[PDB]
């Protein structure tokens, strides 16, 4: 009986933890609880035993790049995350997440995973990014971007949805497995 | 729906899934069980179209295993092994938490409008028994206003952190990643300040003339906050027993905090301690 | 034979469902399908089995089992069948078009078939041999609803529709089917039955 270090970073622009607390609440889509704590944990069995794990949820305010690291060393998997219907999410992340991680950590496996997939084929939303001058950044660059790391995955799953979520979850935790 | 058989027409059952399912997981597994695997999306209310309509319509969620109530144990300090046993097994009672939104949708806010519209549930059995599923004998709902939310919440959230200082109370070599996990966020509200949120919320005088007489739950709340103060002192000195030089920033970062908190609900939210 | 010809044709409707059926049991029990590039400690063998409900397959990375299909909770119990978009077959798989690391060689142009779903998602994947291949397609495509792709389904087609009118025309021997239909004699307007109905 184990558990497993699991970081997640990214820009607060996109709610990562409501992503990460309807999971582990295995919440309702629509249906979460925004409790008023962070870190959350979780239990799991996937494959020969069930393990623990806690998910370092790690505020995207660049002002804690100093308290951040501290909670890097001996990081089993961390998950890289972003917007994948926010062209500001990528510079942020191919230009600092990315960056910085990859520096802090060099040798951990990684696996990065897109956000507000349901929104990334929304009509109403693709032609606001155009007539505002951004751009609903599509899979294969994301893929693209992961052949660049080489990261173990990269998956897109969405809130609303909860689509490949558990998969997401499933293939992070089977990063060291 | 009404392509159900007699016995499952407009029935509801909770079922005793295994031990780690994920709710889709059971839900998938269910519509291997059943074609005309569809789902409805208003997880609360039944459809009365659907109440007679055929195209077996159904719905799924993980709910609340009400804890049981091991007699001669209610106030015996019994260790944790006998009630998690009573977490899970002889239960009948079954409650699922309802977000809604009554009030103004403020945009920093959102304790304008928590509302939790709980669903009792009591079925004729206790899990486990000879079928590992029952339908529900009586059904009742509730209702929760953001005064008795933060209430939950708060309360939830105290035991929450007593249930991780007992289990690493007795147990030495156990992992202290949880209690970085939980320090750190109750030192942090960091997307959104609780603390303050509830400060808006009911200790300002604008809740007591929307609440004046409802009022007296307001020191409620402060009464909470008080046996709230000590809970988080045995986190902040059960983490220094397991503190580590990683931990150490962490740690007087906590502690600063921790007396800031200290003091400020002495004066700033002028609440009396134990 | 030129009615009888017409007439063969004409009467198709009962091969081609039953043949589909057939097709569809043989989906059902299917067996260990074949992936990408599955040389590195990868299990190239993997069991997708249709529900005998026809709306889910039970499929996933199964063990290189040789006995093919295992039956029990395989990686991904559900397959889309409301929202297939197609299955792309041959150079219109794009994992065909990589050219990197799961580059697919020259012998493998036929057992090409990707399952279009969640608009993104693909299935590439690898039958041991193009007969199976066109028969996983055309159950498939049955589920499809639409036309079979599988040589040995359009022998099955005429070799059992020729079985079935030659096993029909015992009736007619010593006898000739005039080309022009024979004239349909007058039907007296009354339909007073002197003798008793039934």
């Amino acid at each position: 009986m184990q558990a497993i270090k699991c970081v997640v970073v990214g820009d607060g622009a996109v709610a990562k933890t409501c992503l990460l607390i309807s999971y582990t609440t295995n919440a309702f889509p629509g249906e979460y609880i925004p409790t008023v704590f962070d870190n959350y944990s979780a239990n799991v069995m996937v494959d020969g035993k069930p393990v623990n794990l806690g998910l370092w949820d790690t505020a995207g305010q660049e002002d804690y790049d100093r308290l951040r690291p501290l909670s890097y060393p001996q990081t089993d998997v961390f998950l890289i995350c972003f917007s994948l219907v926010s062209p500001a999410s990528f510079e942020n992340v191919r230009a600092k997440w990315y960056p910085e991680v990859r520096h802090h950590c060099p040798n951990t496996p990684i696996i990065l995973v897109g956000t507000k997939l349901d929104l990334r084929d929304d009509k109403d939303t693709i032609e606001k990014l155009k007539e505002k001058k951004l751009t609903p950044i599509t899979y294969p660059q994301g893929l693209a971007m992961a052949k660049e790391i080489g990261a173990v995955k990269y998956l897109e799953c969405s809130a609303l949805t909860q689509r490949g979520l558990k998969t997401v979850f499933d293939e992070a935790i089977r990063a060291v497995l | 729906g009404q392509g159900f058989p007699s016995f499952l027409r407009n029935k509801i059952f909770i079922y005793r899934g295994k031990e780690y399912e994920r709710r889709e997981d059971f839900s998938l597994r269910l519509l291997t069980q059943f074609p005309n695997a569809e789902k409805m999306t208003s997880t609360t209310p039944p459809g009365e179209d659907i109440k007679s309509s055929p195209k077996q319509y159904m719905q799924c969620f993980t709910v609340k295993p009400v804890m049981s109530l091991p007699p001669s144990y209610k106030d015996k300090p019994v260790p944790e092994q006998i009630l998690n046993y009573y977490r899970a097994n002889e239960v009948q009672q079954f409650r699922y938490s309802r977000p809604f939104r009554k009030g103004e949708k403020d945009p920093d806010n959102e304790f304008a409008t928590m509302w939790i519209e709980r669903t009792t549930y009591t079925t004729a059995y206790t899990f486990p028994g000879i079928l590992k599923w029952f339908e529900v004998k009586q059904i009742s709902t509730e209702e929760i206003s953001p005064l008795e939310n933060a209430i939950e919440t708060m309360e939830l959230t105290n035991e929450r952190i007593s249930n991780c200082v007992q289990q690493h109370a007795w147990d030495r070599s156990l992992s202290v990643h949880p209690l970085s996990m939980l320090l750190s966020g109750i030192v942090d509200p960091a997307v959104m300040g609780g603390f303050s949120n509830y400060e808006k919320a009911f200790f300002t005088e604008k809740y007591l003339q929307e609440h004046p007489e409802d009022q007296e739950k307001v020191e409620l709340l402060k009464r909470l906050i008080a046996l709230q103060m000590p809970l988080l002192t045995e986190g902040i000195r059960i983490h220094g027993e397991k503190l580590t030089e990683q931990l150490k920033p962490l740690h007087e970062r906590l502690s600063s905090c921790f007396r800031e908190l200290k003091e400020k609900v002495e004066k700033h939210y002028g609440v009396i301690t134990l | 034979s030129r009615p009888i010809l017409e007439l063969k044709e004409k009467i198709q409707p009962e091969i081609l469902e039953l043949i589909k059926q057939q097709r569809l049991n043989r989906l059902v029990e299917g067996t260990c399908f074949r992936k990408l590039n599955a040389r590195r400690r990868q299990d190239k063998f993997w069991y997708c089995r249709l529900s005998p409900n026809h709306k889910v397959l039970h499929y996933g990375d199964l063990e290189e089992s040789p006995q093919g299909e295992v039956p029990h909770d395989s990686l991904q119990d559900k397959l889309p069948v409301a929202d297939i978009k197609a299955v792309v077959t041959g150079k219109d798989c794009p994992h065909m078009k990589e050219k990197g690391a799961l580059k697919q060689n020259k012998e493998v142009l036929e057992l090409a078939f990707s399952i279009l779903y969640d608009s993104n998602c693909q299935l590439n994947f690898i039958a041991p041999d193009k007969h199976e291949y066109c028969i996983w397609t055309d159950g498939l495509n049955a589920l499809l609803g639409k036309d079979m792709m599988s040589d040995l389904t359009r022998n099955d087609l005429d070799t059992l529709l020729s079985m079935e009118i030659k096993l029909r025309l015992l009736d007619l021997e010593n006898i000739q089917i005039p080309d022009a239909p024979p004239p349909i004699p007058k039907e007296p307007s009354n339909y007073d039955f002197v003798y008793d109905c039934n």
